[PDB]
RNA sequence: UCCGCGAUAGCUCAGUCGGUAGAGCAAAUGACUGUUAAUCAUUGGGUCCCUGGUUCGAGUCCAGGUCGCGGAGCCA
RNA sequence: UCCGCGAUAGCUCAGUCGGUAGAGCAAAUGACUGUUAAUCAUUGGGUCCCUGGUUCGAGUCCAGGUCGCGGAGCCA
């Protein structure tokens, strides 16, 4: 029975008694006088002890570290010299009239105070007492109160909380499938979805006109820094609604959502096209904190000597950009020759630079190495359009239009970071217009999401030129990371025939990856469109968390597997006979 | 891969009084109503060899073509059970009634394949325990029934060709009038000795003795499921235990009952109690006069003089 | 854009025009007058058609089942002798102004609603055009309108959704986990959890006060009728609470879900001991809608004539219950003997039994072939004890104390159903106070839960007599099923090393099968308990469905497989080189 | 086994080394090797197709590739399926077998006797001069150097 | 092993003491101004669970298999 | 195979051109009546990554192994 959260005692309760259970954070002796910080969910709160009840004292000096205990006191005012800025409690105290210890705890693994550097195996070996950190547990419980938003905001709006089986069949081409062994079928296996796709669409045949789902999903690929196996998102499916519907639903529901939580306003989601991006960003997923911006200038270049300029310049497969850096002409060499490999990591011949520093006094005004084989007109025109005045960088980027929008879109996003231009707001946008179609190495054409995204154009307009074709698809972007996405399908028979035969793919395929997919399409499905957001992520900018391990309860290392609970682990062999297998090495012809 | 496998056959014979007792066979759901003073081994009590037991016996025997020897001996196979009263079983040790004979078994790949058969005594049956409060229940009602033990020779190899063997020892059985044949009411049994080999080395996996198996399928499957178990055993290395298995048509799975930790030392020795029967050729004589035409050599009859396909001449047969 | 849902439509609309799209149900074609069945996610609506305007007409005998259709037209209030009953909305009709054919469809396999003879293989078959049936999507949205309401109680009152892994470690002993396994750790599995359990205890363990999870949950067991190999649990665990606070809110949230949900109330919830409920029900689970009560008597028929009762009436291993049923004695005799028949399967070997109908003429007042082997006296204050009175049949259970416990349990309940003696109203209550061992066949003691539960007694009087300890464990129950359950745990060292003495184990098995969470609960655990739910049976009685597979989206067969997406299926030989793993389907002679 | 071909490797490398013909350094890519490595199960001369592993650097590589061809064969052979002659390679980051080449077909090279070069005459004077050129092998001077002169086998060893 | 029942159009299901696979529903065409599980007429459709055998001829009869539900038997 | 760096108390990390594994933190005891990341004194604790060899003696030097990061090489 306890009356009072440690971390909730504010000034008002003053000559009130309470009794508060918790954690033993750290202890301080004087000997005259005892402090006992104690925690619990809501934070820190002190207990003082005086040897005029030299009972509680002797229950409060053999108390040790993250001891649980149970104490009743009273709220005192704390003098002007003791009051603390550090502890949200820290203007109040409690005289502790009697204390009790609920249970002794060993010397916790490693401190839970701030800013002790104890190393993340560690860390990790030993999570749970790492989520008894204040830090940690503020930034799950900010996740629990933001799906609880996200939860209220779907449930009031019309959709419904459906769960979908995780144990399903498995398929190629999208991605490795995790695999579990079937007792009563031997030789076959179930496959943990990587997402809710399929049974949302099918969701969306079943005739309930809005789903949503909080959904477990599983991708056996490698692992990064930032990518883990198993992952929680946002799957979010709707009937009888256009693109502009969706955006608006979902659009909305961040916007809420940031207001509920964080406490900040969004005011309108800009949207850009994936082609106007690329032609000033160089990337799907701008990052708007950023001014800084990519201007074409490849046009009054088209015949001149120097070669990593021309050279791509009266190619059609590529481009010639610039990049202008403000108040940035006073950089070194060094952080130039820096810059140069960097861009060099994405496979560009050559960072080229001009610096700008008196545009009226001509050609003896603009200090660059390049320069000499470029005319002063063009120059003259360059520098207009790039808006460029006294004090700024322009660099140049000339190769192959990937190669520049990459490398380009990075430095651009580096040096945007480095040089600190950004203000440090929030900035969401919406990703729109992509193409439908990228070349497959080998040749031909694909579809860079799945062909099911609906075009904007009609099939035959498809059928004539597929290059030119736009798709529904959309992405949402926060700080340049890509907070989730999805389209509206495709329930066209004839359309569907169109992107089958422009695809190159004829119907064995068709019928052996789709088959019962588009089996279940041809018994009247419904126009729909969907979405989803990678939960985890979300926390993760939401709290602001250098890694998506910070805002998993749970989590696993980058080779996949938990070093707390050491899984995967090693099973007995009857039960591994009983499921029908035998293990092995890796190599098999 | 090569699998030998082996076949311990129990045939209930159709005698109107028991082997050695004087109450019936054929029994219904009243318990200890078929056993009167000999079956409950009663202190001075003794037995009596059965007339037409020992007749269906050599007549089996002159029927399977095997040398039989002109005098037996019923030795005494000592374990203690519930079940078993004396606490001794009544079986053949040495000198069995019929010796080394053969069957010719008709599968369905070509060839009616030729298997062996070392030997076929005369035992005694015992009784029965029942799921019931608390204790248990026994039922001396098949008790001192006479049994008729074919042992095959470990020449048969497939599953395939084991079904065919106990559906050859069914027919033939069925022709002689020995035993019913109905495997439903629980005359005819059989357990399996098989033991799989590598093809080339003279090493191989334990012999597994699986034991109570019913119906023909569960024959089959049974079996199967044992050497491909083997076969991984053996592939794997592991530890090669011979152990008395069992099987369940429900999971298809086989478990082990008991683990043989050590060979069980029966102690066999000649009874006291009865005299070697000495079985003349006169007997033997008479008998194979009284032998009935063989079903396998009935079909091929049909196949030779009458104008008949395989099919009709063998459903016919 | 929609304007009204068609199952949405009232009679307070007339004089407006709506616009609704949805599904072709059936058409009815008189010539002069087309009717469509438009149906959605609230339900069915019929618009007509009149040839004024012949185009919609051309667009109304195209028109077959299932097209996905938008309407516009005009709410008309429909003559007396045509409203209809069946259709919620069925009081009003809609005159088609203009008509869509947004897509078209092909026939549907199955119709819907009955008495169309689909059979349950061919409904699982073809899922997602069997939840297009209104009844279904009833119970579907029902079930999301239930975690919708235990969501809000849970995180109104202070819980946090928190997500756990799914891939963990396997272990033995309580049941057989599903492996997967592990592409980077060759020889390695992951499993899935039979519940959060362990994780939930961790939490505790890492200072979150509250915890709640709506989780999956997979068990690889053989499964009876009403079961499935992936089902839903509610995870409650919380800390600094007794067992009366747990049940307090776990209470209160059943009641308020059952009142947001259904409108119905539940007054107080009775708590009724183990021992008690196993008195007088022979259950663990009683049905309180049955009234009738088994009645022990055992103990005044000890030396007695009869032996069947006589029998395990000294027999301290079991006793001699009486049950009666009021007004029955008009009972065929075939009825009596299909209930011998019927207790038989339960172990009984007889059920005796006593006609009663004239109580003041005594022996020769009570036809029975029993009657004569039992004293006037012991009959009198026998039926004065049970409550009998003239007309009534008193039936007996005489043995074990298990099997008569159980089979005139079963017998009380289907006697209960058969002559309809129960209230209709809904019955919930709590079972409490387990025991805290049993013998385990062979001998021994073993709990029945687990070894962590908390024992009402302290480790001394534990160590005296175990068998007169009581656990603090509950489950709860709802029309005689089990909803769910849960106890407080142990975090006492001398208490878990008294149980841990008490049962056998010594520490080589203390560490290799507890060992991780016996060093996650030493380094200070806080005193906490918990609780679980079946949500899917929750579900299922809330709909009053008949299966449980009634109310899961995409449900599997008693053999553990789906119909629908063919699962589980066949997977290359790359996918199975690359996860470490052999089959062993090899061909024999 | 595949202990012994890394012994022969070594052994291989050691002599070329002493005989300065070869840098010996496989980091440089001067000495490289490939393994012709097939199993079959005793009793039976049938089964066991040949592999042939191209491209093997260090001895680990060797040692760690064969034993997991080995252990390849012994699987497919235990399942039967398709036993085929391919030429295949060893990755270390995987650990795993990967297929360059499928042989649809003995490849003929078409040998014959080079017109342009003759046939080079190697008088067994040549040889009487070069065995006199030959320097002490070290496999017998690490031996020579625990019997004659007092040392132990692992310090003679090193040393030579 | 044994007893009973069952496998036949998109769905359900009938079919004698052996002679073009019918009926309801659905589908297609046509008719009809109040149905609401519409009706009526007409048209289209299928490998009678697999194999072999019998007969002039097979859903039907013989023999041997496969699968679903339940019962019996066995579980020294 | 080769180059650089690294493995040393519960945690972090140092250790020369070879002489009992030290220090911060944590732990234990004791002191001190206002700290709040308390301090101070004292005590306890650890296979210097494994094996073998060198020496009077090994964290240190020699040879051969195990593991983590990056680079080089090879990929007819």
């Amino acid at each position: 029975m306890r009356s009072h959260y440690c971390g909730q005692l504010n000034e008002s309760l003053d000559g009130q008694e309470v009794t508060l259970c918790g954690w033993v954070h750290r202890r301080r002796d004087h000997g005259g006088v005892i402090f006992l910080d104690v925690r619990d969910r809501e934070g820190l709160a002190q207990v003082v002890f005086d040897p005029d009840r030299a009972e509680t004292f002797a229950k409060a000096d053999r108390v040790r570290s993250e001891f649980v205990v149970k104490i009743t006191g009273k709220v005192r005012l704390r003098p002007e010299g003791a009051r603390n800025p550090n502890m949200a409690s820290g203007s109040i105290e409690v005289l502790g009239y009697e204390l009790e210890v609920l249970n002794q705890a060993e010397t916790p693994p490693f401190p839970l105070d701030e800013y002790s550097d104890v190393g993340e195996e560690t860390r990790l070996r030993y999570r749970f007492i790492d989520l008894r950190r204040p830090e940690m547990a503020a930034k799950l419980k900010l996740r629990a109160r933001i799906t609880s938003s996200i939860r209220r905001y779907l449930d009031d709006n019309g959709f419904l909380d459906v769960e979908t089986p995780i144990l399903g069949r498995p398929t190629p081409e999208g991605a490795r499938d995790y695999l579990v062994p079937s007792r009563t079928y031997p030789g076959h296996f179930f496959a943990l979805p990587q997402s809710p796709q399929l049974f949302k669409q099918l969701l969306m045949v079943a005739g309930f006109d809005r789903y949503y789902q909080i959904a477990k999903c599983f991708r056996d690929e490698d692992l990064r820094a930032d990518r883990q196996p198993e992952f929680t998102q946002i799957d979010i499916e709707t009937s009888f609604l256009d693109e502009s519907d969706i955006i608006g639903i979902t659009e909305k529901m961040v916007r809420q959502l940031f207001k509920e939580v964080l406490d900040v306003e969004f005011d309108e989601f800009p949207h850009m096209p994936f082609e106007e991006a690329m032609r000033r960003y160089g990337s799907d997923k701008p990052d708007l904190r950023i001014p800084l911006e990519l201007v074409d200038v490849a046009d009054q270049l088209k015949e001149v000597e120097f070669k990593v300029f021309s050279g791509p310049a009266n190619d059609p497969k590529g481009r010639v950009a610039a990049l202008r850096v403000p108040g940035a002409a006073s950089m070194p060499r060094s952080q130039i020759d820096d810059y140069t490999k960097f861009v060099g990591i994405y496979g560009a011949k050559g960072l080229a630079y001009i610096k700008v520093n008196e545009r009226a006094k001509g050609v003896e005004g603009l200090q660059s190495p390049i320069v000499k084989f470029i005319p002063e007109a063009n120059l003259n025109v360059i520098l207009d359009r790039v808006g460029a005045v006294d004090g700024d960088i322009v660099f140049f980027g000339a190769d192959k239009a990937k190669i520049v929008c990459d490398a380009l879109g990075a430095l651009r996003i580096k040096v945007g970071h480095d040089l600190k231009l950004l203000t440090r707001e929030w900035a969401p946008m919406w990703v729109v217009d992509f193409p439908m179609f990228e070349e497959n190495d080998d040749g031909s054409l694909s579809a860079l999401h799945h062909p099911f995204t609906s075009p904007k154009c009609t099939p035959a307009e498809l059928e004539a030129n597929p290059g030119a074709a736009l798709s529904r698809a959309y992405d949402m972007v926060l700080n340049g990371t890509e907070l989730g996405g999805g389209s509206i399908r495709i329930h066209d028979k004839s359309m569907q025939q169109a992107v089958f035969r422009v695809l190159g793919i004829d119907e064995a395929e068709q019928e052996e990856k789709f088959g019962f997919l588009l089996d279940a399409l041809k018994y009247g499905a419904p126009p729909h469109g969907g979405l989803a957001f990678g939960l985890d992520r979300l926390v993760m900018l939401m709290t602001g968390a250098s890694s998506i391990r910070e805002v998993i309860a749970f989590p696993k290392t980058q080779s996949a597997g938990d070093v707390m609970t050491q899984a995967p682990g090693s099973v007995d062999g009857k039960a591994l006979r009983e499921l029908h297998i035998r293990l092995r090495e890796q190599p098999k012809a | 891969w090569e699998t030998v496998i082996g076949l311990e056959i129990h045939a209930q014979l159709a005698t109107q009084s028991k082997i050695f007792s004087g109450s019936s066979t054929a029994f219904g759901a009243a318990p200890n109503t078929q056993a009167s003073l000999v079956d409950l081994a009663m202190p001075g009590t003794l037995p009596v060899l059965n007339e037409e037991a020992v007749r269906m016996a050599c007549l089996f025997g002159l029927a399977i073509d095997a040398r039989i020897d002109r005098q037996n001996v019923f030795a005494r196979k000592n374990y203690f059970y519930p079940d078993l009263p004396k606490g001794y079983q009544t079986s053949q040790m040495d000198h069995p009634i019929v010796g080394k004979g053969h069957l010719d078994i008709t599968l369905e790949d070509g060839t009616t394949k030729r298997i062996g058969i070392t030997r076929a005594h005369l035992e005694e049956d015992a009784g029965k325990s029942l799921h019931e409060d608390g204790m248990s229940g026994i039922d001396l009602n098949r008790a001192g029934t006479p049994l008729l033990e074919i042992v095959s020779e470990p020449d048969i190899r497939s599953a395939k060709e084991a079904v065919a063997y106990v559906k050859a020892i069914h027919a033939l059985v069925r022709y002689l009038g020995i035993c019913d044949g109905n495997m439903a009411e629980g005359s005819l049994r059989c357990d399996c000795n098989v033991s799989v080999r590598p093809k080339g080395q003279a090493e191989f996996g334990t012999r597994a003795e699986i034991k109570n198996v019913n119906s023909f399928r569960f024959i089959e499957k049974a079996i199967n499921h044992e050497i491909q178990r083997q076969i991984e055993l053996i592939e794997d290395g592991g530890k090669v235990v011979q152990e008395t298995r069992l099987y369940d048509p429900n999971k298809d799975e086989t478990r082990s009952m008991r683990g043989k930790e050590e060979a069980n030392d029966y102690r066999y020795f000649p009874c006291p109690d009865l005299l070697p029967v000495v079985i003349e050729p006169e007997y033997l004589a008479k008998l194979r006069e009284q032998l009935p035409e063989l079903p396998v050599q009935k079909r091929e009859r049909f196949e030779s003089q009458y104008g008949l396909s395989a099919y009709d001449a063998s459903v016919l047969s």
